[PDB]
């Protein structure tokens, strides 16, 4: 694959350290559209508002299959860690007009 | 009842169309066929996904997010079938459209509507 | 006065470090002295304060500030909560964040930093009963940003 | 907008839940339920649908008078349900293009909790015969372990579902018989047009072995197509259209035929009452008891619903009582405990009415239970 | 009516389930759903096949001997059920059971029921 | 049960007419009828039948209130006509295990007359956006050669399939936009999320030439999910919930602004007015005129149904004219010939009231028209 | 392969050749259950009462597929020739009760 | 008296063919003159009747005239409609059918016709009510037959 889950289910905001890379998501959108990380990196998305979002890769993307993320409720986070480098773009589900991507190098 | 009046919601009974968390719901009340107020019935797959809308409670005057996610792989259960549309929005404002089919994200890709569930996410405005 | 701090390490911003030029303007002064930028929402400034942006911003936070390598800045929701005051605001350009966002003082001068704050205090998108940086004068005649 | 006493009960009891739940600071966590364990007073409810392409079938708890579960059925499905209560199942059928199409007759297997299937059987050639839903004309062994169904054409036949090894086995050549009594893991008894009963005996291989009984009843006597069976006593309760009752023993390995019995009074048949409806007939085995939907109809509207139910026992045919269903009863059955309940199913509300079986009175009722809901089926636990 | 009355056949419209042709018919009447008293509906399938009953005409007197074959390939047509029993017998005496799905014989194998045509085949007892 | 004042019609004729030929001594000989010539009384009623697994198409002659001929469906399929009567079609969906199992989407094509399917087009990987039916989220092209259809997830996207060729090409990427109205062999237009209406023109390979409008709706003003669209007239009737209209005139193949027309009166907003239903708004080509089912009614209560229709003039918004249906109507729509007939379904009531659209009198009605009924499809021709 | 269709459709009994071999159809049975004929002849059967009946072979009697004719009403004939030496048993569609056999010899 | 055609041609039966022997008997005058067969459910003559039929109707006809090799005569339905009376049936067999049914005034005498044509009618399955052939009190004691 192009990338591991640390955590299946989201996961508590509070507990994301502090200087983590981080998407935020609020008002309909990802605050970093364009993210750029290094390989290796573990990218954190935080759902800052009480419309339910989650993160979208379709199937090609990081593997052979689709990455349909779980839906982050308020203050939830859900991680992802790149293994290669490449552009992997993603929406969510609900939302397709919500898209994002992350450049890994 | 009148279909065109206002909206009136109540905290006693999940299992009538008026009842609070229901104020955006479409399709049929899962509690009816096997489910609960938030779960799905057993052999159905829960989605993920959904439309929202915010929902006023009588009870403490405060209004709660509520995500109508779909318990698929079945056919429609046929029972206690409701729509409101309290903040229902057009299908081009899919994040509060509910004519769609809320089944994404279901377990074994199942994409047929059997029922709705009432959970509530978050509150609201 | 306010108290001006790194936004991330906590340390004192050095001022020393600002360009001599732009530093005794009437603006500066009141803003170091209360924390107010008086150039909020003020339209002789609006014209070089989106310029500045355009040249120094838009190339990581997107034309409109609604983001794009750098988070959005055009909406109620902030990384570092002190952004919503226009002290927190200046603070982050000056010491800069994390990441690619380093500080400012070796691109605007005091002066053209709280224009170019200006500008992303116009960039807003949300209602203005909750522009807490802005005044009532400014609420009432603002109107949330659309290109 | 219509809920019944029993709904409105759990529909408030719910909303209590809910209501203290958030008020306690509780979070809503949605996940897919498990239905309760099968037990005596858990009822299915088969809807036919009027013979539409798709069916539904109802998993209800009789003592709650709430439904537990759903499972989906193709084209006219025979539903099946171990006594023991360790699985169901049902035969089905389903085309490429909704009613038109390939079509692709199977069996399939549920877990009586999960509802999940646990088998999915394809039946060879479409041999399921397609008619109105007879609970006899698909059948399960004594030991569960084999599915039996009835194909009328081209020829009489009835197919062997290993259930176990989960694979169709064979169809088994039989003479003009029809419905299917299971009584040991390799024998079952069949109604023949000519008025005898016929025991099939079958192994893995070759011919079965088949051998008739007298013919127990004139050729001017009908026996209804929906006769009560159990498998546990082995008692095959049989009525004809005018309530006339054909009791066979086959408890013993080979058909005994008991003393027929009258359902209905002298008085009742001279004052026009005759049985009527679907499901006519209810066998309580520890009771020993038969119970039959009746009324007053004409001679040839023995399809029609009924209000009312006598029980009789079934040793001596006395009159044991005779209830006022207070409603169009198409079908009955009963719970197979101690003090059993009398389950009503009327075609026509879509509705199943709950009663206690001694008072006959009206207990709970489920609604909305379908298009034409036709079928009840329990269990006979223990 | 009373359903549990004796039947009164009628000779003065088809649509209705007292209509005497249908005295034994099963399901749906198929001139309500495109087809004709006797004919089938555009792209349903002609069973060959059939259980029959003698019907009571009204109108001459005499007694006719229907077909009742049903068109399949289609769902249910869900318009105008009827279900009348004049002489139906048990299944074990086929020739005269309305509960079979008569399609037997329809082209393309066509087993799905969808309505129940009432044509005469002779004259009755 | 119940006969509509049109039906005893035409059950006695049918009655007359046997009896008649029974009387001569014509002997009935059955055959497979073929539906009448399709014409501008021809009218489709589409039943969603909330959603069910399977679904149900009626083909009713609007002059007599007969039904003519049904065409089975899958999940929520898309129904579409060609304006000819040259033929009709639909986008639909199954499932190996009636609800459950491989989903497989496709288009099939049907002779008007004989209703059986000339093509019988799959889907490459389930891409139908299952939905409520949007009579515009499945398009034919102008030339009726080509069938457009609207993806929703993963990413939104138009499938182009050859209706001639009887083949499915491929999906075209698209901006954030919903619903399909062509105006061209390769062109068609959509409604955007940003209020703008997006400009689509393919070719048979290579990236579509996407162009957006100018934002022709502020926000806050929510554009309904039928719209009424004369691809022959070239005019897109646009409602919002207040009942304001936006008409976009695309005959010259860019989309041209019209005056916006508020369809209900000062007074009756005032007075809570309000469009309310499904299909809410009609619009007949020849007389330029629209059709608006409105009622008295809270603002979010926008898809329950309504008891009037009013009509007024589409260039000077002149409101000529307000009915009372008598009814529950859901959807209505109107015939495209000379003197008009104007359909109102309702989906409690499962039945169709056709009125004369001058006077606004119900002349007829069809009832038993499925379990939900709910679209209106008819053929402008000529 | 063991039979051909003279006529695809039932037709009248009027039409039926005097001193044809014929198998006549009443009271719910074929009147004459076990026919004797020789290579090459033609049987017909003809429907003599009210209630419909039919011919059917199941597949692989007088070929690889099944033969199931048409009903035949009052008055009504079909006809069958048979090419190949054999026992060839049929029975009544509708009524499998109705049993019939054709021995060529 | 009765009319005795052939069946086929409509001829005029001509009993000067028939065998000498058993021309003379009662039931055989009582039969040309009436067209009634008095033999009919006669106890004191089944058991021989039945005897003719065995060996000289069986092979064709089936055990029990339920049809084999020939058609059923044990029902209501008659090729020739004229054999549910017993001057019809009677005519049948003096001057035969077509095909191997052929007159057989050379190999019975009238009266074992009539014997054998009582068992055939005793064959019967049909209701007796239906059985015009029979007397009210031979219709009171008939029952419809079985092996
Ligand atoms: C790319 C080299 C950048 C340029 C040029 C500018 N900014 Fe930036 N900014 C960048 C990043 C990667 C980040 C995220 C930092 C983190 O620790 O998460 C930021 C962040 C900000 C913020 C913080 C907003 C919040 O949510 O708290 C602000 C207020 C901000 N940036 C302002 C800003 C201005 C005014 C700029 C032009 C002078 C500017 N940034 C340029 C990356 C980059
Ligand atoms: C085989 C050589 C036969 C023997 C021995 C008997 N019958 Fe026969 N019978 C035979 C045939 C092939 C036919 C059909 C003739 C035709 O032209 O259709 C018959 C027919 C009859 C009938 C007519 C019944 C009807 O349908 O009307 C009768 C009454 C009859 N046969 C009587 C009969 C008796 C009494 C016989 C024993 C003395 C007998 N048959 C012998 C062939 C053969
Ligand atoms: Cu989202
Ligand atoms: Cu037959
Ligand atoms: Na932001
Ligand atoms: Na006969």
């Amino acid at each position: 694959d192009k990338a591991t889950i640390p955590s299946e289910s989201p996961f508590a905001a509070a507990e994301v350290a502090d200087g983590a890379i981080v998407v935020d998501i609020a008002k309909m959108k990802y605050e970093t559209p364009e993210l750029h990380v290094k390989v290796g990196d573990t990218v954190t998305w935080i759902n800052r508002e009480a419309m339910p979002h989650n993160v979208h890769f379709v199937a090609g993307v990081l593997g052979e299959a689709a990455l349909k993320g779980p839906m982050m409720k308020k203050e939830q986070a859900y991680s992802l860690t790149f293994t290669e480098a490449g552009t992997y773009d993603y929406h969510c589900t609900p939302h397709p007009f919500m898209r994002g991507k992350v450049v890994v190098e | 009842t009148d279909p065109r009046a206002k909206w009136v919601p109540q905290d006693n009974d999940i299992q009538a169309c008026d009842y609070w968390r229901h104020c955006s719901i479409d399709g049929n009340i899962c509690d009816c066929s096997g489910g609960s107020l938030t779960n799905c019935p057993p052999g159905t797959k829960l989605a993920t996904a959904s439309w929202v809308a915010s929902c006023y409670n009588p009870t403490d005057g405060q209004s709660y997010l509520i995500a109508y996610r779909d318990c698929c792989g079945y056919n429609v259960s046929g029972r206690c079938p409701c729509l409101n549309t309290e903040g229902e929005l057009p299908v081009y404002r899919p994040e509060f459209a509910n004519d769609i089919i809320w089944c994404f994200g279901a377990e074994d890709d199942a994409m047929t509507y059997h029922c709705t569930i009432s959970p509530i996410v978050g509150k609201a405005s | 006065a306010p108290q001006f701090f790194n936004i991330i390490d906590g340390s004192p911003l050095n001022f020393d470090d600002a360009m001599e030029e732009g530093r005794d303007t009437e603006a500066v002064k009141h803003f170091l002295e209360t924390g107010e930028n008086v150039y909020n929402e003020d339209p002789e400034i609006l014209p070089e304060a989106e310029e500045l942006y355009a040249g120094m911003c838009s190339g990581c936070h997107g034309h409109y500030a609604e983001g794009k390598i750098g988070p959005g800045l055009n909406d109620a929701y902030w990384t570092y909560p002190g952004n919503e005051t226009d002290v927190g605001l200046f603070s982050t350009l000056y010491g800069g964040a994390t990441g690619q966002m380093g500080p400012m003082w070796g691109s605007l001068t005091l002066d053209e930093m709280l224009r170019t704050m200006a500008w992303v205090r116009h960039l807003y998108t949300g209602d203005p009963k909750d522009a807490s940086w802005l005044t009532d004068e400014q609420k009432a005649g603002f109107t949330p940003f659309q290109p | 907008e219509a809920e019944t006493q029993a709904q409105e009960t759990q529909g408030q009891a719910a909303a209590r839940a809910a209501a203290a739940d958030l008020a306690a600071g509780q979070d809503d966590e949605p996940r897919i339920l498990e239905a309760p364990a099968p037990d005596a007073r858990r009822v299915y409810v088969n809807d036919p649908a009027h013979a539409a392409a798709v069916t539904q079938q109802f998993v209800i708890d009789g003592e709650a008078g709430r439904v537990i579960g759903m499972i989906d059925g193709g084209f006219l499905p025979n539903p099946v349900v171990a006594d023991d209560g360790s699985f169901i199942a049902h035969a089905s059928t389903v085309f490429s293009r909704i009613a038109r199409g390939e079509r692709t007759d199977y069996v399939e297997v549920f877990d009586p909790v999960t509802l999940l299937p646990t088998a999915d059987i394809e039946l060879p050639d479409a041999p399921r015969f397609l008619v109105g839903t007879y609970p006899w004309m698909t059948s399960l062994t004594p030991d569960g372990k084999t599915l039996l169904f009835y194909q009328f054409s081209p020829a009489p036949a009835v197919g062997v579902v290993d259930l176990e090894g989960k694979a169709f086995k064979r169809m088994l050549d039989v003479p003009d018989c029809y419905h299917i009594f299971p009584t040991a893991p390799d024998t079952f008894f069949m109604h023949c047009r000519d008025g005898s009963l016929a025991k099939v005996a079958f192994g893995t291989e070759g011919t079965p072995e088949i051998t008739h009984t007298e013919v127990f009843h004139p050729e001017d006597e009908f026996l209804i197509n929906h006769p009560a069976y159990s498998q546990k006593a082995g008692r095959l309760v049989w009525p004809t259209y005018t309530g006339k009752i054909h009791q066979i023993d086959l408890s013993s390995g080979d058909a005994k035929f008991l003393p027929a019995v009258e359902a209905l009074t002298e008085a009742e048949r001279a004052d026009g009452w005759r049985p009527g409806g679907w499901q006519q007939v209810a066998y309580h085995r520890a009771l020993d008891r038969i119970y039959l939907l009746v009324d007053q109809r004409d001679e040839w509207r023995h399809k029609t619903a009924s209000r009312f139910v006598v029980v009789l026992d079934a040793k001596t045919g006395e009159r044991l009582a005779k209830f006022e269903m207070g409603h169009e009863i198409d079908s009955i059955n009963v719970s197979q405990d101690e003090k059993p309940l009398l389950y009503a199913l009327s075609t026509g509300d879509k509705t199943l009415y709950i009663h206690d079986a001694e008072s006959g009175e009206e207990l709970r009722s489920v609604n909305q239970l379908g298009h034409g809901p036709q079928v009840i089926t329990t269990a006979d636990m223990g």
